[PDB]
């Protein structure tokens, strides 16, 4: 009834396993926070902060209209935002 | 071995879980998401 | 896109004497619209009587115009039909019926300009939305 | 040997071929009512009036529909909630015009449906089973209850039940939808993981079952044929059910209690369809799904549409369209 | 005793979470379909696609966020990140829909793994592989619905959205455009669906309350040893309440078993089927003797006529904003309405 | 004599450990205004 | 030997710890009542209508004539107050007793004393249990009729004047009017219970219940059961269960449509008006406004060829026309002074129509009762604005849901009793299955 590894309600019970995560699992949940809060996150995915998604007196959507000449079209839409 | 008894690792595992839930209820009325 | 200076302007009187808002004035005039006003006039249209919406180009043709700050503090505290020609004051909320609308009794002329504020602002950003109805939606 | 003994025999015995019992005494003459009716209109009722305006649906066959698009139309706005038996119309063609056999088919069957509900307990009980086989068939019967008579008595109008018909009920779904929006329901959410969960387990544990039966016949015939009906030994080995399952997820993630697992197949889609039949119910007094128009707007107030604003589009197209000619004043408020 | 027998040995031992040569392609498509799906509706927009928000990050909550599907302009396009179309910027595929096929494809190859672990599985432990089998319903409906649907239309930006509201749209779409209600593959995947439920409930319930006493308790869940030979319920009990109750009863169990199997698993197939008609707009849209009555008679009115009208006016009212590259302008004056609404 | 390090233990890091950060980035989130 | 999960079923039979529970459990419900009460207040504004406020305490303190006075206005709001307190205050003595009970006191009562033990198949101490409570459910209707006549009266949506505290000095006894609310049809315009439109009505049933209660109290303590009860119940702790969970049930269906369809004993000056109610409010306010355009409302022809404001009832009444229709069986104090005996009077629509009647409609109309789950108010379509649910939808939904599980839970206990009482609850004997013992159906 068992394969071999370490029963898991031993584990989380165990003093040793709290020592590693009471820091491993607030560093992550830090870390996670960061990306937002420095605002990386906006800048990896291409994600408009609430001031970019129109320009000031515009309400036409930048919508992607060509396949091939795609990437150019988000980035001239981005400089309209400069 | 069993030092943490686990009804109490249960006990604060589950706390935390209502906190963070909480956390983005409370979102759903301010800031971003908010209709204001 | 963003609440900038020049949106927050907006008419003071009818001689074109214009006022500038402050952000705060404006999200206290969206919240005491929200208030006292929302439950006839949500975005914009009249619920009870739907031929008459607060888009500007309405207001602006009202007797005594009521596109403006003044126009609109006015009617707050003594309305009347569209043309001028009588006061409605006991079936629209103003401060002058404040007994039989308790809403009204606790607005200080402070929140009357933030709640006129908000009505000649929100136009500007949501365009045909104000006043347009479910077709906008 | 008295004569009402006997007929109390006769009622309660566990020999006649189907069970009567005293549930029976009222669930026969309510579901044939209910039937005759039933299959009569469904034929040959002339249209029914059902909007109280003067504008009267076909519904049956002999009026120009086929299987998918007949129904036995719901009675008259006119009517509301007012009771309409044969003997209150001065006529039965005021009563055809108006919708009467609706009204006559709903509560002869709500009350034989619910009649065969009792009858499931009392068989139970005769033959020494255990007696919950009726709580299971509660989830259906409260579903029939909230689109026939709860949502009419929210709304104000058997005219907004639901139609006796394939494509009726479409219409009666589609206008549900946008007034109120029961996709982005709570409760509509858990009857579809009820069904949709019921429909997986039910798969999953016929096919673990057909897994694991043992060798009992030859290539050339049925397996079905290694069963015979009332043998004392089970038929597959739930061992080796356990010993795949377990390991195509993880061990503790597939049962092998056999009690336990038929729990669970009866509980889960009988709670989800328990939940689902509460959203119709208490949509009916207007707790409607949840309402995101226009909650994400940027810094300057722009709204940003979400697909919930997609669908606000879809619903405000049926609302403007339903009963085109019913509304004389700019809000539907039932 | 080369490499491969040693591999094999690794690969098929007994442990919490089995692998075997099935794994190398179930788990790494399995995590980077469900991470691509957690990635893009935590931080990803839809902005440059759809005109939608639809992250966390962009004030969406759970019902709302999706990984939407690529802009029209995109065609059947794989969408690899070192495509013509991303060019290998990581930022600009997201921009650009590359999310959506990412989970789409590796999704399509997990679920290829996962009926080959079935496969593995089965032929290890000795069982008959009808698990693997009832999978293709599943199977046939992701493919038909993901793949098929939108390769027969213009572009993978008419295939479902992975969220919840997206696919309550793409409910909505389905019945205003292709009448999909109406078709008799789909009424019979309802059937299939709402049979497998009943029988589900039906089954789990008569089990519990045949139940033989085969202990003292009250909860009678502990009379039960997995290693015993005796049927736990009484089957001749069962069929009897249910001959006198509903008429007829099952008396062999294999059967009811297969039966369970078969009901659920065809009704899916056939709902397969008509989804892919409808990559053609081969619907079942209409009656043609319904609509020439109807012309002639303006009298005539069926709950056939009334839910058209319902589906004209969800196309008029949803496409301009939810086919926003087709740049529909409908003034207010075309919009179909009935009185006062 | 129990090992530390399992596949079993990769599986649930390879889940537990993005799970918590982005617990943490959508915490953050909820304090954006706009 | 029942489960974790069926722990409180260990009570069934350990007296002394199942009152424990009782009265701790009833701590629960008085603290809550207490708890909730000074939320509400805390909250309250009282220049905002309550039913925007997401009320439903205050409400009832509101009805029963403490802090209003005329038109529902708050005069004073320390009535609240008191309510909230005395309450709070009173679940501390009762969490005190219910948990000594449960854990340090007796756990069975009956060696410590013949009169507070009972055994559950004891029929004649059932009985004699259950008719002290009818008496202390008799003193408590008499309760609201002691408020009612002797101690300020009650709210009065009808009064003369647009509503007011009003001493109730003639209650209905005639029992063809008590009674034959009894009789009504449930049905539309006829609707039961439901239907009681006057304080009088409503003073007088409950002198009637607080007797019937007392008379019945009496009686259950002097007798027991009569050999055809004795053999068509079953007698044990978990029936009587059940036969209590089928009338919760029962009631909280009454109660669900009561909250939807009476405007007396919930006024809709706190808790918003109905939905028949707003839905005539609507048809009222374009009447109003086309008329003072120059439109004659009398005559006018709409799409359909029914008019497009005043149609007829089935029974020929004058009624509104659109879809409100099926609502003509709505009366409300705002209303009624336009009725003649033929239905809506034309004369008093042209010439009668009060202000306070146009901004009557006109709040009725704009609080409909409906909203999203999140309290967006209005239709399913509308857009984010107005943070509103009706009260009322609040509490016919939430009990209608009470009232559905406590019927599946009736079943539940009701088949259980059946099948422990008879000896099969669980599971066939192997050694004795019945149905091996009967002929084959074919
Ligand atoms: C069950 C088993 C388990 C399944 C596991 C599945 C995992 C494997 C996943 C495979 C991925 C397949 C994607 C193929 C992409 C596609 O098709 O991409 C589409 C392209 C064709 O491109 C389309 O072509 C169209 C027609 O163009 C033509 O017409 C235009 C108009 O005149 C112009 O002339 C244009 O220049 C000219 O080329 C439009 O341009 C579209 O925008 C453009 O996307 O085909 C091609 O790549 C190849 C297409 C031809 C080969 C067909 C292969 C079969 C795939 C379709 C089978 C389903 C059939 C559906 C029909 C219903
Ligand atoms: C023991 C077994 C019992 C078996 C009994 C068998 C017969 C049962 C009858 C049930 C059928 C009920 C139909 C209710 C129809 C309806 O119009 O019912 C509503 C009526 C109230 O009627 C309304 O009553 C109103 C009273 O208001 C009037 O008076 C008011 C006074 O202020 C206001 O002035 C208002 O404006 C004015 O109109 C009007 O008369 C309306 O026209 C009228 O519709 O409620 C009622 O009588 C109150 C009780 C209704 C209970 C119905 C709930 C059923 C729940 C089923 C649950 C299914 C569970 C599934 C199981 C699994
Ligand atoms: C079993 C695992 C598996 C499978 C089946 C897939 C499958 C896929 N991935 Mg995924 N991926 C995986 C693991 C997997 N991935 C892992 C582990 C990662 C993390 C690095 C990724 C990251 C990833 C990204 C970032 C992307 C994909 C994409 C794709 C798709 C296109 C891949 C392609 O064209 O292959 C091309 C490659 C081959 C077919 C392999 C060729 C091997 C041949 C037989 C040998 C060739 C000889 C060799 C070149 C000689 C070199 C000599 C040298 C000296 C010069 C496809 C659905 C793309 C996608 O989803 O598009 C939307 C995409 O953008 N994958
Ligand atoms: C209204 C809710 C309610 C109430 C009143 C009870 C009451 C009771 N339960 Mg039940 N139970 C409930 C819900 C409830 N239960 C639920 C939801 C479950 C499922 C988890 C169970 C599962 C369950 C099991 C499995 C068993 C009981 C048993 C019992 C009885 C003895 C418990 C005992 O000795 O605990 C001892 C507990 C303690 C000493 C811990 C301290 C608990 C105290 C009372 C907390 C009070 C805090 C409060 C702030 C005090 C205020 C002080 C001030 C007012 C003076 C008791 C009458 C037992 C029984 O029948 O005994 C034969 C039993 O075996 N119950
Ligand atoms: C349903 C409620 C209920 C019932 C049936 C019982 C029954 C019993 N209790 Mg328990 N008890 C209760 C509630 C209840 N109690 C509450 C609420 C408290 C907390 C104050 C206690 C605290 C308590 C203690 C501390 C002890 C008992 C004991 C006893 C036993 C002897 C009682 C006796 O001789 O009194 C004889 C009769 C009287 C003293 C007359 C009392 C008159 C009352 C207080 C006034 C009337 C109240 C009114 C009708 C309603 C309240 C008003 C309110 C609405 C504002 C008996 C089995 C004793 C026991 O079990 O010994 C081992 C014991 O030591 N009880
Ligand atoms: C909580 C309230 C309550 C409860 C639980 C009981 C319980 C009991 N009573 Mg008591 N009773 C009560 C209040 C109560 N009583 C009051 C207030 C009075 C004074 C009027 C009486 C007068 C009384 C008498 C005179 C008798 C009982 C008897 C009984 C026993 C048999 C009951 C029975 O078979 O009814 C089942 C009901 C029937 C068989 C007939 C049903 C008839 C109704 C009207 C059907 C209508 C239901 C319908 C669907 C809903 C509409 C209602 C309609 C009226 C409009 C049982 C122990 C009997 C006994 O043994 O006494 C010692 C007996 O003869 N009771
Ligand atoms: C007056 C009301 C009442 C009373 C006194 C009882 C009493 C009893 N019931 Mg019954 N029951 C009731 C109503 C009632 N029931 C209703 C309305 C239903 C239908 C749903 C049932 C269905 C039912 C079943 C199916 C069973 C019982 C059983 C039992 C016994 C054991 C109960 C136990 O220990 O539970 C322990 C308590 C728990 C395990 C807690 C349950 C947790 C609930 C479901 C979730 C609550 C969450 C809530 C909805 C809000 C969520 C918000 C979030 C913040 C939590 C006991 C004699 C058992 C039995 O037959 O014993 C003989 C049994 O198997 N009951
Ligand atoms: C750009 C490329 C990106 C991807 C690159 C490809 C990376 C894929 C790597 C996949 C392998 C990772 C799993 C093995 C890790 C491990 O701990 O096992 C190796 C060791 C395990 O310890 C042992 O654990 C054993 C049990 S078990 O095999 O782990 O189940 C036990 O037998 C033994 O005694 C004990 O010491
Ligand atoms: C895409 C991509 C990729 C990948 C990535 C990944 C793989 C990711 C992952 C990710 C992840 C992996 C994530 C996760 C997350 C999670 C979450 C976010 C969760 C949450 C949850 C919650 C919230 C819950 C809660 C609850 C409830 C509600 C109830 C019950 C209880 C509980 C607690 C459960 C790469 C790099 C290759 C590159 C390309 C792109
Ligand atoms: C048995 C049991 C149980 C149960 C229990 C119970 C349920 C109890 C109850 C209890 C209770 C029921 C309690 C109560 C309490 C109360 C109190 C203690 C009160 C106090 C009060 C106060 C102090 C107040 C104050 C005030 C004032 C006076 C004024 C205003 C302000 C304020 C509010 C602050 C359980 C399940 C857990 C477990 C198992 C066993
Ligand atoms: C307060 C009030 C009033 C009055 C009321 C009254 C006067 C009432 C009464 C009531 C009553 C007086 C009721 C009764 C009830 C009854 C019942 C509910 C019954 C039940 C029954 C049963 C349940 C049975 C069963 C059975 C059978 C059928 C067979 C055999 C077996 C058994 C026994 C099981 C009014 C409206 C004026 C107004 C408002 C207020
Ligand atoms: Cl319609
Ligand atoms: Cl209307
Ligand atoms: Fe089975």
């Amino acid at each position: 009834g068992t394969t071999g590894e370490r029963p898991f309600s031993d584990i989380i019970t165990s003093v040793r396993y709290w020592v590693i995560h009471s820091i491993t699992i607030p560093a992550l949940f830090i870390a996670g926070w960061l990306f937002v809060s420095t605002g990386l996150a906006y800048d990896v995915f291409g994600t408009p902060r609430p001031d970019s998604y129109y320009a000031q007196e515009q309400r036409s959507i930048p919508l992607v209209t060509d396949r091939f000449e795609a990437k150019q079209q988000v980035e001239t839409f981005l400089e309209q935002l400069k | 071995g069993g030092r943490i008894p686990l009804w109490i690792v249960a006990t604060v595992a589950g706390m935390g879980v209502i906190v963070i839930v909480g956390l983005f209820f409370y979102g759903a009325y301010a800031g971003l998401g908010s209709s204001l | 896109a963003e609440l900038t200076p020049e949106v927050l302007t907006v008419p003071l009187n009818s001689e074109g004497k214009t006022i500038t808002l402050t952000e705060k004035q404006y999200l206290e005039g969206k919240r005491l619209f929200q208030y006292a006003c929302a439950s006839c006039h949500v975005g914009g249209i009249t619920k009870t009587n739907p031929s008459l919406d607060l888009r500007t180009e309405t207001l602006a043709l009202a007797t005594p115009p009521r596109d403006n700050i003044e126009g609109l503090v006015d009617y707050m505290k003594n309305p009347t039909t569209y043309d001028g020609e009588q006061e409605i004051a006991e079936v629209h909320p103003s401060l002058r019926s404040a007994d039989i609308f308790p809403k009204m009794r606790n607005l200080t002329e402070k929140d009357l300009v933030a709640i006129a504020g908000h009505i000649l602002v929100e136009p500007k950003i949501l365009g045909d939305k104000w006043g347009g109805g479910k077709v906008y939606y | 040997a008295n004569l009402w003994e006997r007929f109390c025999n006769w009622v309660t015995s566990t020999d006649n071929r189907l069970y009567v019992g005293w549930f029976g005494v009222i669930m026969i003459p309510t579901l044939l009512a209910a039937t005759i009716c039933f299959v009569i209109a469904f034929i040959a009722a002339p249209p029914v009036d059902i909007d109280g305006i003067r504008e009267p649906v076909s519904g049956s066959l002999l009026y120009g529909n086929n299987i998918i698009t007949g129904a036995v139309v719901p009675s008259s706005n006119a009517i509301g909630l007012h009771f309409y038996p044969i003997w209150e119309a001065a006529s039965l063609d005021e009563w055809l015009y108006n919708g009467g056999p609706y009204q006559l088919i709903i509560f002869h069957f709500l009350l034989g449906a619910s009649c065969y509900m009792g009858r499931q307990w009392e068989l139970s009980y005769r033959l020494g089973m255990r007696p919950w086989i009726c709580v299971a068939y509660s989830a259906p019967l409260a579903s029939a209850f909230a689109v026939f008579l709860i949502y009419p008595i929210g709304q104000g109008s058997f005219s907004d039940g639901m139609p006796l018909g394939i494509s009726g009920t479409f219409n009666f779904m589609i206008v549900f939808q946008a007034e109120h929006n029961i996709l982005m329901h709570p409760f509509h959410q858990l009857g579809v993981a009820g069904v949709f969960g019921g429909a997986l387990f039910c798969a999953m544990h016929g096919s673990l079952v057909t897994s694991s039966l043992i060798r009992e016949t030859t290539e050339t015939e049925s397996a079905n044929y290694g069963y015979k009906f009332g043998q004392e030994e089970e038929t597959y080995n739930i061992v080796a059910a356990h010993g795949y399952f377990g390991r195509l997820i993880f061990q503790y993630a597939s049962f092998n209690n056999s009690r336990s697992l038929h729990f669970f197949l009866a509980a889960w889609p009988v709670v989800g369809v328990w939940f689902t039949a509460l959203g119709i119910s208490t949509m009916a007094f207007n707790l409607n799904g949840f309402n995101f128009n226009h909650s994400v707007i940027d810094a300057k107030g722009n709204v940003i549409n979400t697909w919930a604003d997609i669908i606000n589009r879809a619903n405000l197209g049926m609302e403007v369209m339903h009963e085109r000619n019913a509304h004389n004043f700019p809000l539907d408020l039932a | 005793r080369g490499w491969f027998d040693i591999l094999d040995d690794w690969l098929k031992r007994d442990r919490f979470v089995f692998v075997g040569w099935s794994g190398i392609l179930l788990f790494p498509c399995a995590y980077l379909a469900l991470g691509g799906w957690l990635t893009g509706t935590t931080f990803v927009t839809s902005w440059y696609t759809h005109g939608l928000a639809s992250s966390y990050l962009e004030g969406c909550n759970f019902l709302t966020v999706a990984v939407s599907t690529p802009a029209n302009s995109m065609g059947h396009s794989l969408l690899l990140l070192w495509g013509p179309e991303a060019q290998g910027d990581f930022t600009r595929w997201c921009q650009l829909g590359g999310l959506w096929t990412f989970i789409a494809l590796h999704g399509a190859f997990g679920l290829i793994g996962f009926m080959l672990r079935q496969f593995e599985i089965a032929r290890l432990v000795g069982v008959r592989p009808y698990n693997a089998i009832a999978f293709s319903a599943p199977i046939a409906v992701f493919v038909s619905v993901f793949l098929i649907y939108p390769l027969g239309q213009s572009s993978w930006f008419f295939a479902p959205s992975f969220g919840v509201a997206a696919i309550f749209r793409f409910l909505l779409f389905f019945q205003g455009f292709h009448n999909w209600t109406l078709n008799p593959f789909h009424m019979m995947g309802v059937a299939g669906v709402l049979g497998g439920a009943l029988l589900c409930a039906i089954h789990g319930a008569t089990v519990e309350n045949t139940l033989f006493q085969d202990g003292e308790g009250a909860s009678t869940f502990r009379a039960f040893n997995p290693t015993q030979a005796e049927e736990t319920y009484s089957m001749v009990t069962a069929n009897r309440f249910w001959s006198q109750i509903f008429g007829i009863a099952f008396s062999n169990k294999r059967w009811l078993h297969f039966f369970m199997l078969f009901v659920p698993v065809t009704g899916l197939w056939m709902s397969a089927i008509g989804v892919v008609g409808l990559a053609l707009n081969l619907r079942s849209y209409d009656f043609i003797s319904q609509e020439i009555r109807a012309a002639e008679d303006p009298e005539f009115e069926t709950f056939y006529t009334k839910n058209l009208l319902l589906n004209e006016g969800i196309r008029a009212w949803m496409a301009p904003q939810d086919q926003p590259h087709e740049n529909f302008v409908f003034p207010e004056e075309v919009l179909p309405r009935g009185n006062a609404l | 004599s129990y090992p530390i390090f399992t596949v079993r233990w990769v599986a649930v890091h390879t889940l537990a450990v993005p799970t918590i950060f982005f617990l943490g980035a959508i915490a953050a989130m909820q304090f954006i205004q706009r | 030997g029942f489960a974790w999960w069926a722990g409180n079923a260990r009570l069934i039979n350990l007296s002394g710890k199942l009152l424990g529970a009782h009265v701790a459990h009833a701590g629960l419900i008085v603290f809550w009542a207490g708890a909730m009460t000074l939320f509400e207040l805390a909250h309250f504004i009282p220049e905002k209508p309550m039913y925007e406020q997401g009320l439903i305490l205050i409400p009832h303190i509101a009805t029963l004539g403490w802090g209003v006075g005329p038109g529902g206005e708050v005069v004073d709001t320390f009535p609240f107050f008191v309510v909230g307190v005395v309450h709070l205050i009173s679940s501390a003595v009762l969490g005190f007793g219910g948990v000594y009970h449960a854990i340090r006191g007796p756990e069975t009562l009956e060696e410590y004393s013949s009169f507070f033990g009972y055994d559950w198949k004891d029929k004649n101490k059932m009985t004699t249990i259950l008719g002290f409570h009818l008496i202390v459910l008799g003193i408590g209707a008499l309760l609201l009729v002691a408020k009612a006549m002797f101690f300020g009266g009650l709210y009065d949506t009808w009064a003369p004047g647009g509503g007011d505290v009003r001493v109730i000095t003639n209650p209905t006894l005639d029992p063809r009017v008590i009674f034959g609310y009894l009789l009504k049809s449930p049905f539309g315009g006829e609707g039961w219970i439901v239907s009681v439109n006057n304080l009088e009505d409503v003073v007088g049933g409950h002198i009637w219940i607080g007797l019937i209660c007392i008379a019945g109290g009496i009686w259950h303590i002097l007798t027991t059961p009569f050999g055809w009860a004795r053999r068509a119940f079953i007698w044990s702790g978990e029936a009587y269960l059940s036969y209590s969970l089928g009338a919760l049930s029962m009631m909280g269906f009454i109660a669900t449509c009561f909250v939807w369809f009476n405007n007396t004993v919930y006024p809709s000056e706190f808790y918003g008006p109905t939905g028949p109610e707003a839905s005539q409010a609507q048809a009222m306010t374009f009447l109003i406004r086309d008329q003072k355009l120059g439109a004659n409302v009398g005559s006018a022809q709409g799409p359909t060829g029914l008019g497009k404001y005043l149609m007829r009832s089935p029974t020929g009444e004058i009624i509104f026309g659109g879809e409100t229709m099926r609502f003509w069986d709505f009366r409300g104090p705002w209303l009624e002074p336009l009725r003649g005996p033929n239905g809506l009077d034309l004369n008093k629509i042209k010439n009668d129509i009060q202000p306070w009647q146009e901004r009557r409609a006109a709040e009725y109309m704009t609080h409909a009762p409906l909203g999203s789950l999140n309290s967006v108010g209005g239709v399913a379509t509308e857009i984010n604005s107005v943070n509103f649910v009706s009260p009322r939808s609040w509490l016919a939904t939430s009990h209608f849901v009470l009232a559905f599980f406590f019927l599946v839970g009736h079943l539940w206990h009701a088949g259980r009793a059946r099948a422990a009482a008879a000896g099969f609850e669980k599971g066939i004997d192997r050694e004795s299955e019945p149905v091996l013992s009967m002929p084959s159906l074919d």
